């Protein structure tokens, strides 16, 4: 929900700790295509 | 000698090799393609 | 020399191929523990 994202030569990195990541009730928020996941399938990410 | 042969063939994406060997995980390995996870035999692959 | 010595944790962290080595070594120290107090035991028992 930023106003705006970072010029990609100087990218935003910010860290994510001692929460939970619960997926579906921020990506159900904003509407979004591509969940293009590398070594992990996207219906595991809610329980590992 | 080997007491029966069995040749299986099929087509793979070269970023998939990888999980065809035993006990891996990858959705071709994890929903199309599971050989043992004590198997004897080789696996080859080319491009085409 | 095992990543743990709570064995639910190896199968936990780890699966078969990459498993079965770090519990193999369990069994091998294991193993020894009790041969080598079963050894002390029979010397025990020469002694009573």
């Amino acid at each position: 929900n930023a106003t705006r994202f970072a010029s990609v030569y100087a990218w935003n990195r910010k860290r994510i700790s001692n929460c939970v990541a619960d997926y579906s009730v921020l990506y159900n928020f904003a509407p979004f295509f591509a969940f293009k996941c590398y070594g992990v399938s996207p219906t595991k990410l809610n329980d590992l | 000698c080997f007491t029966n042969v069995y040749a299986d063939s099929f087509v793979i994406r070269g970023n998939e090799v990888s999980q065809i060997a035993p006990g891996q995980t990858g959705n071709i390995a994890d929903y199309n393609y599971k050989l043992p996870d004590d198997f004897t035999g080789c696996v080859i692959a080319w491009n085409s | 020399g095992a990543i743990s010595s709570v064995l639910n944790d190896i199968l936990s962290r780890l699966d078969k191929v990459e498993a079965e080595v770090q519990i193999d070594r369990l069994i091998t120290g294991r193993l020894q523990s009790l041969q080598t107090y079963v050894t002390q035991q029979l010397i025990r028992a020469a002694e009573i």
